[PDB]
Formats: C-alpha cells, sequence, structure tokens
C-alpha cells in the first residue's frame, strides 16, 4: 500500500482523500461504471442464471419392475 | 454482508421431504404370492411326490 516517503507522503495522501469523500469515494468515473455492468453480466453466465440467493428443489419418483 | 445471513437463515433452518416412497406392494404382492407358490404349490408339489416314492419302495422290493 506503502513504500517511498518522498513521493509517497503526497501520492498516500490523493488516495485518502478519494476513501474521504461520498459522492463515490471521491468521485467514481463513467468508464468503470460501463465496465462493471458488462463484467457482471458475464459472471452470471459462468455460473448460470439462477439467482443462488435462494437454493436448489427436487422432486421425487417410482416405478414398478415386475 | 445482510445477504449471507438471509440466505443463511432460510437454507439452514430449511429441510426438504425425502423423495416419497409411492409403492409398498412389492413386499406384499410377493409375500403373498409366496403363499401363491407355498400353499397353492407346496402342497399339491408334495402331495404328487409322496406316491412317486411309495411306488419305488416297492419297486426295491
Amino acid at each position: 500500500l506503502d513504500p517511498v516517503q518522498k513521493l509517497f507522503v503526497d501520492k498516500i495522501r490523493e488516495y485518502r482523500t478519494k476513501r474521504q469523500t461520498s459522492g463515490g469515494p471521491v468521485d467514481a468515473g463513467p468508464e468503470y461504471q460501463q465496465d462493471l455492468d458488462r463484467e457482471l453480466f458475464k459472471l452470471k453466465q459462468m455460473y448460470g442464471k439462477a439467482d443462488m440467493n435462494t437454493f436448489p428443489n427436487f422432486t421425487f419418483e417410482d416405478p414398478k419392475f415386475e | 454482508a445482510g445477504l449471507v445471513d438471509d440466505f443463511e437463515k432460510k437454507f439452514n433452518a430449511l429441510k426438504v421431504p425425502i423423495p416419497e416412497d409411492k409403492y409398498t406392494a412389492q413386499v406384499d404382492a410377493e409375500e403373498k404370492e409366496d403363499v401363491k407358490s407355498c400353499a397353492e404349490f407346496l402342497t399339491q408339489s408334495k402331495t404328487r411326490i409322496q406316491e412317486y416314492e411309495k411306488e419305488l419302495e416297492k419297486m426295491r422290493n
């Protein structure tokens, strides 16, 4: 997260300023939002379009052999 | 983290029912057809057998 103090002081300082804001963590930026929504689609494909907030359920059966 | 909790409760509290019996006459429609075998075929079969062995004895004689 942190190394070279001579740059680092300013650089890290600007990063925290981000966190210290709630119009986004200082801003967000369209570009990210566009990709987010895309990437969000894809991984739903990755593991099917059910919603794993709920779990599966099954049904039951039998037949006579002879 | 709300999600983890919500699905937690519902899932962990939930128990789905074992795929349920429809047939249990197997045992029965047998063990009765096993009597069908025994008494019905037992008796007739054993009574026949006796006549055979009864003539043989005297045929050994």
